[PDB]
């Protein structure tokens, strides 16, 4: 999934391959505007 | 006694970076922001 240029961001909060080791990992699907991307980050409050 | 035991407890703090734990920062910066934060506990470390 992450060696590809198909998307746009791969944020991760590479050392991001291996820091994905833990418990039950989720993927939260959602429709987002460009402007809310932005904010699909830790805080963002 | 409580000499070592001032110098033992303090492996855990942060001295003001990321995380006290070496395989956070490794494991989860950039090279070039993992070497200045690791560059940063190396230093408060030793001042203990």
């Amino acid at each position: 999934l992450y060696n590809s240029t198909f998307f746009s961001t791969f944020k991760c909060y590479a050392t991001k391959l291996n820091d994905l080791c833990f418990s039950n990992v989720y993927a939260d699907s959602f429709v987002v505007k460009g402007d809310d991307v932005r904010q699909i980050a830790p805080g963002q409050t | 006694a409580q000499a070592l035991n001032t110098l033992v407890k303090q492996l855990s703090s942060n001295f003001g970076a990321i995380s006290s734990v070496l395989n956070d920062i490794l494991s989860r910066l950039d090279p070039p922001e993992a070497e200045v934060q690791i560059d940063r506990l190396i230093t408060g470390r030793l001042q203990s």
